């Protein structure tokens, strides 16, 4: 049983597949131009350390909401870009958008530490509009993102220690 | 001829389509299919995932545009039907009346003049205006039938058109009630009334009104004045009827916004509940019955299976309700409804003494102890994902703070309780834990002032267009907030302190009034109610939003001497290029909120919404990187000029207060800002970005055309940053920028999107 | 003046609520939530599964009722806005026209008089009718906003109110065009016209019209008549614009119903396609471009992103279109649009000559061979689950009949092609395999007659209310059929052969015309067009459905001598208790179809729909076992009488033709039937049940009150069955029923559901 | 991957569970008053033999559509009742309905040989409105009935042999 964080978020027939941490990490690793997208929930439970560890593997970070403050506070802002989740979605689905370095779009988008119902709609946008060239959107967050291509199952906040073991396995697999 | 008839009198679907394309060529439609299917016809259910076409030929994006068109049509119908209903009642109960907005206003109905070309003189002159709206509603609804429009873009234009009709329907409804009931007509010192869960005097008979139509509440107040009962009965409201009622009587009170409705009703403070239409809990009969409060339904939009006793004597209705053989009644005669409610609340007040509605201490203890701290039940059903289970266990262990914190984050929807097998009344358990804070919820709000005065337009016009007043900030909309009701208060506070013109309506205006600063004052107590920089103004209820449109139109007519008669496109283009403004519906929820945003967007005003706003599926987002999307004409000679993204977006959803506030400032930039005005706006944008995000925006130099545009205090450091971090050619010695800016500053640059305005 | 003003002039939501509860107390709403969620506001998405309440407090059942209300509002708005647009232009282009419906009709608009109390004399007198509907539409749309009605029953009532407004909106539209364009006014000998995919002369320039609004096609015909081009250009339509065009000119033809639209467009027979509004393929621009056919859009409901060239000269528009610089244009001036279409189709005919659109033999062979016979791809996307893969493999092995058989079962939706990785154009492959049958689809249909003549009402009124004319059968609705277009043919043929009054509209009327009997006659060729027993009547387009309601009303006023002015409840109750009738929308699909059914139901007539009709979510079903639900007053003395389930249901979905035909007969029973009428109706129900189901209904005796009710030919075995199989007390020797019937028989039973009609 | 016969028939979050033929059989066995519901598709593939085998175990049959013709021609009409699928749904969810024998409602409804999209809506009516007393509705048909409580996965028509093998196992288990 896969439980979407909002039980009514049954969008349609193509539902996110449950993936191991190692498979989610290898998808980021296999991507030519991946993008880590983080939201306001990255500012909690020492989650920004994982984002920074991912970024330091050479992966740009889209810091949405007010997540940029935690990167500034943490002392890691290189290759981290402030942007709204909304405009980010519109830009990722736009084949003419040359990205944050001006070199091109992103083939893989991975979400982490985002407000569920907005992040989900950000994923549904890419799933339904970023089709050619195909952009793969995955979730390494604590939620079962039915709108992602691949995702973890729901991990309750009182089991956050379990989520951190799984996320750490994602980082080691990149 | 007060004015020459403009080109778009009583416009149909295609009459303003070219203006919509100007908007949409820049702010292109963006789609997030919350539902990837369509259920509207028996050929379905169609899967549209990935851009597929339905069984009727309609592709995914066009279905999303159809969906938002339906939403706007529902919202547009709600406002239009509200006004029609009020007008018909008024013309029959009180008669026709001359539209007199006072000597401080010459243009009685700017939007009516702008869209229909009509200069109304009496209330009865709004009948042809409503006739127009209602005819258009049916035309566009026809367009949403299977096998109609196939272009997503043309459907967005139909939604924009419906949004414009909504702004007209809002103006009619409010002008009508302002004139018919002598509500304030732009009063800068309008009275203050008590607001909040805790401002009600429970020792007096308490009558609760819920909805948007104030006509039955006028009869309540009128009956109370005639019988000398204004000091003996406590009359308070939830949602916009509360705003419109306090506009009629400064003796009434406001309980609060939609998020508070279920909790107040569940509290059982109300001896009688009188509802009308819109934003009423659909289970209000259940909830009233549970607290032994009779329900009086006064509008045919919402009967709840009750008997229509419009023709029965007030005596016989009271007997029935007092005796309990019916839990409520329908009374479509507002005069009779008012009499019944007032006579009934005095009787029920005595009969309801001795009842207990919220859990006792022991019951509360049993509830939190029996909770199983389920991993994914109540939290999954909750729209905000609140930690109810963990909060319950903390209370079982003797810590009720976690539960109490949830009261304000909760939006009173009741979904959590329905997935709880333990049958815990979660909504009432949070309330009990927060009872102390609920009872201390005692705020102060200025009454709905309605229209902006002509003298105020003349005072702020130039500083607003030039930019030295950094913008109109309009905090409006519903209370489906992501993180409680204090966010809208913090936005209003931050912008008024920075001398923006801060106006509010509906639930937003309510929620901003619940908080007090270090000196113990609500925003409405600390700041003046003038339409001016550094002032806080409660424009009024959700229909009063149209006064914001009207203010921007009057700026174009009074300060810029533009004709408005049937001249929508020229005025909208004026507002988009010169009137710094930004709407904020942090908790946008309803269909009325979608049509409000559409009508505001069509006249050239951007709107930010909360993270739940993705659920509307469609947004209007700019691509600041696409040069050809930001070309405007210099009306002096017809040349094309690439302009900074100002405003960058038209309808955009933000996730957190800390992202939203810098965004709002950003969305107030306009291409016609002078050096001092841009400098004012840029000082706030840069300082707000540093305050809330901890870093200056990555692309802030886009808003720098000359050194004079730079904030004064850090000008020298900004010049160095422009040189060494952005590679601009800047002479630090001479403190002058040589190259880098997007365009040269030209005070005479006459920016317009309209070829017909080229001279 | 002309009649006393009844109690419900221009009713609002609550004015007829008590009548709705009379209907719903008997036929309670039934709900099947196709979607168990709600997406309408940002508190959602709300899960309502199992009867839960949404975040607004609205319970699941009330949301279903709210959903059908929205669907009804979309249908009602479609008909009302169609009428308003037509009126606006007729009054501007041609001018006001006095309403003259002929010497054989006194009541011009029964529905208008019934609901508003107005006696319209000129077309301009319909403006206040439209003003009332449009005001009501906005009132009820306000009701579907979040935080409004909480009772599902009151929502159904609101839906019923929208349905009534739809029946009025339909009537205003048809009479307006009938009058402005002098369409047939009840012509029993209305001309017959050609119909079918294979009835088009491909040798002539072919102009195809799609939609519902005829104003632009009137200008086409008038332009053709002015320049003597009626023999030179082939003008045909798809959906109701076709019916209204042939009502104006019997020199035009009809291609077919909604299901046929995509296949004809893809055939590329049309040189120019002129569309107006409603039921048009939303991808028509892409489809027209594919076949090199310019598209002319004439209505602001559907612009397709095309440039609005209403103010451009016809010369310049033609230049733009012939040049191909733009694939289509918007021309909202119908006079100009007609000129462009007629001038343009002549130029394009030559330009498009030689083009090929369907697969060649080699392309066909490649497609069927590459098919992977996927277990669950295209079959799963198909709303009819057609066995496309297997058919493909059969054709690859030399058997194309399986594919050819799919052509009529397919409803032309295009969903199958989009899940096929091999990119096989399945819709075109099926068409190709069936070319022979498609080319042979050549029917004949009588043009839309419009109203029923008061003379016809005088003839059938008494025998219809007595039951000796066993009922009005109204075969209407869209073509989302479960199993092809022949079902509605068999339905009409079966009931006309049994002397029912068989009327048809819209796609149903079209599809019933495609088949021929052993004598090569279509139903319209074989049977007369009078509104009489044993006749076939094409009432007209979907808006023409209002003439059926009008016929039932005229019975109440002409035969029963009841007042109709603003007297809806009384007439509806009369129709429900005495007028044997049943609607049938076997392929109901649209929102207009939902609003049509709602307005038919409220005036007291039951409607059967097909198995796709479950997807509307709501139905109105009776409980024949619940005695208290079937009490009717005897207006003579006020006593209460428990009646047989007649009609048993108000809105019901059947699964197959074989189930539907006996059910239609069953729903024509009425409590005021006399012995001879009940016998006629029961004879057909018993024989139809035995013919299609192979057994008599398990509860047939319920419709037997005395011996005079049983079919004559088998009265004795029926008597034996009643005794030996149903335990009835019967004296077989004397041929007498002693005990068993649900009630005694009385010719003067004054059946009514309304207390106000009780005399003592 | 469970494939609903109409890919778009994603009604909500409570999705029918794949069950073994033995489990479906035992649910009929355990029922106090089971009812077999058959539609027009029972008249094909010798599927009525399976329906008659079930009926002959003491279980009433609701013959919807025109399936009663097949039972007449087969010579088994005892405990078989002519009824419409729509009225049947309204009846089953009505707690006061006393069934075809007048003894009470049915606690278990099993569908077989039915037109997919109408039978699915029939099942969804029961799932959503027959809640107290709870009526359990299951599918032993060739379709994945997402609206059933328990169901088989999709068995294509060209694999009807396998479907019959499973349906026979249901009969064996009753
Ligand atoms: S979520 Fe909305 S659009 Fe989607 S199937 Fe349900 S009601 Fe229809
Ligand atoms: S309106 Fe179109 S997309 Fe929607 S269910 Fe009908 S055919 Fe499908
Ligand atoms: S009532 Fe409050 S706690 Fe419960 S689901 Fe709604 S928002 Fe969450
Ligand atoms: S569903 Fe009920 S028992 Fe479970 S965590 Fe929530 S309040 Fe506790
Ligand atoms: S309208 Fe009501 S049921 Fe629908 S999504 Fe909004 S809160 Fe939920
Ligand atoms: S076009 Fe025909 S075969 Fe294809 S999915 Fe539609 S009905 Fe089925
Ligand atoms: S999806 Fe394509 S390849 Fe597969 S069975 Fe259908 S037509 Fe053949
Ligand atoms: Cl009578
Ligand atoms: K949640
Ligand atoms: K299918």
């Amino acid at each position: 049983m896969n439980i979407p964080f909002d039980i009514g978020n049954i969008s349609g027939p193509e539902m996110g597949r449950i993936a191991t941490p190692e498979a989610l990490g290898r998808a980021i690793k296999n991507a030519k131009r991946p993008l880590l997208v983080v939201g306001s929930e990255i500012l909690e439970d020492g989650l920004i350390d994982r984002a920074i560890a991912i970024g330091k593997k050479g992966i740009p970070i889209a810091a949405t909401a007010h997540s940029i403050k935690g990167f500034v506070d943490a002392g890691y802002t290189d290759n981290v870009y402030m942007v709204g989740l909304h405009e980010l979605a519109n830009n990722i689905k736009s084949p003419d958008w040359m990205g944050f370095d001006g070199k091109g779009g992103y083939d893989l988008v991975a979400v982490l530490g985002g407000i569920y119902y907005s992040t989900s709609q950000f994923l549904i946008s890419i799933k339904n509009c970023a089709t050619d060239p195909l952009v793969r959107a995955i979730s390494i967050d604590r939620y079962y993102h039915i709108a992602a291509r691949m995702t973890f199952d729901n991990i309750s906040r009182k089991r956050t220690d379990e989520f951190k073991e799984m996320l750490d396995r994602v980082v080691q697999s990149i | 001829e007060w004015e020459p008839m403009g080109p778009t009198p009583m416009p149909g679907i295609v009459d303003l389509r070219d203006w919509d394309y100007k908007l949409m060529d820049r702010y292109k439609p963006f789609y997030a299919p919350y539902c990837e299917m369509c259920c509207f016809c028996t050929f379905g259910k169609c899967d549209l995932t990935g851009g597929k076409k339905g069984a009727c030929g309609l592709d995914m994006t066009a279905q999303q545009a159809r969906f938002v068109t339906i939403a706007c049509l529902i919202g547009c119908s709600a406002h239009t039907a509200h006004g029609r209903h009020m007008l018909n009642e008024i013309l029959h109960i009180y008669g026709d009346r001359e539209i007199d907005m006072g000597t401080g206003i010459n243009i009685e109905a700017p939007l009516t003049r702008l869209i229909t070309g009509i200069k109304p003189k009496r209330l009865s002159d709004f009948i042809p205006v409503l006739d127009y709206i209602e005819e258009q509603i049916a035309q566009v609804m026809d367009s949403v039938h299977t096998g109609q429009e196939g272009s997503n873009i043309d459907y967005e234009s139909k939604a924009f058109h419906v949004g414009m009709l909504d702004s007209l329907g809002k103006e009619v409804a409010d002008i009508v009630q302002i004139v018919a009931f002598d509500l304030p007509k732009g009063d800068p010192d309008a009275p203050l009334v008590e607001i909040g869960m805790g401002c009600i005097d429970e020792t007096k008979p308490m009558l609760l009104v819920i909805g948007h139509n104030v006509v039955p509440s006028v009869s309540v107040i009128d009956y109370m004045r005639e019988h000398d009962l204004e000091d003996k009965i406590e009359v308070a409201g939830i949602c916009c009827t509360a705003i419109d009622t306090t506009r009629y009587s400064d003796r009434a009170k406001i309980v609060g916004s939609i998020g508070r409705q279920l909790r107040f009703v569940r509290s059982g403070i109300a001896d009688v509940i009188m509802v009308d239409e819109q934003c009423i809990r659909a289970d209000i009969l259940e909830q009233a019955k549970r607290t032994h409060a009779p329900l009086i339904a006064t509008n045919d939009k919402a009967l709840y299976g009750l008997v229509d006793r419009t023709d029965d004597s007030a005596d016989d209705i009271i007997t029935i309700l007092v005796s309990g053989k019916e839990p409520g009644v329908v009374i479509l005669d507002p005069v009779k409804a008012g009499e019944v409610a007032v006579r009934l609340v005095q009787i029920m007040h005595e009969k309801r003494k001795g009842l207990v509605h919220l859990p006792t201490d022991e019951e509360f203890k049993e509830y939190v102890e029996m909770c199983q701290n389920c991993d994914a039940n109540c939290v999954i059903a909750c729209p905000q994902g609140l930690p109810i289970g963990e909060a319950n266990k903390a209370a079982a262990a003797g810590n009720i703070e976690p539960l109490a914190e949830l009261f304000d984050l909760c939006v009173g929807c009741g979904r959590c309780e329905q997935v709880c097998k333990k049958h815990i009344p979660i909504v009432d358990v949070i309330h009990k834990a927060a009872l102390p804070l609920v009872r201390a919820e005692k705020g102060m709000i200025r009454v709905g002032r309605g229209p902006v005065l002509d003298t105020e337009i003349r005072n702020v016009g130039a500083p607003l267009v030039l930019g030295t007043i950094p913008g109109i900030i309009a905090i409006v909309g519903c209370g489906n907030y992501p993180n409680g009701t204090k966010d809208v208060y913090i936005m209003a506070k931050e912008f008024v302190e920075r001398k923006y013109i801060v106006v509010l309506t509906g639930c937003g205006a309510m929620d901003a009034a619940l908080y007090r600063d270090e000196d113990g004052k609500t925003l409405y107590e600390k700041y003046p109610g003038d339409f001016d920089g550094g002032c806080i103004v409660n424009i009024g209820s959700c229909v009063s939003n149209a006064h914001i449109h009207d203010a921007a139109i009057k700026v174009a007519s009074i300060f810029a001497r533009r004709n408005i008669r049937a001249n929508y496109a020229e005025i909208a283009d004026y507002i988009l290029n010169r009137v710094g403004a930004c709407g904020m519906a942090w908790g946008a929820m309803s269909q009325k909120a979608a049509s409000i945003a559409s009508g505001v967007n069509r006249i050239g005003i951007p709107v930010v919404i909360g993270p739940h706003g993705w659920k509307y599926r469609r947004a209007y987002l700019g691509r600041k990187d696409v040069d050809r999307d930001w070309m405007v004409y210099d009306a002096r000679d017809g040349s094309k000029v690439r302009i900074e993204p100002a405003p960058e977006h038209l309808l955009v959803a933000a996730d957190t207060l800390e992202e939203a506030i810098p965004l709002m400032a950003r969305l107030c930039f306009r291409p016609t800002d002078n050096s001092m005005g841009r400098q004012v706006k840029l000082t706030h944008y840069m300082d707000l970005s540093m305050k809330y995000l901890g870093k200056y925006p990555d692309d802030w130099p886009v808003f720098v055309r000359t050194e004079a545009d730079l904030p004064l205090a850090k000008k020298e450091e900004y010049l160095r940053i422009l040189k060494e971090d952005y590679g601009w050619d800047v002479d630090l010695e001479a403190k002058k920028i040589i190259s880098g800016p997007i365009r040269k500053f030209d005070v005479s640059f006459d920016a317009t999107n309209l070829e017909q305005l080229i001279r």
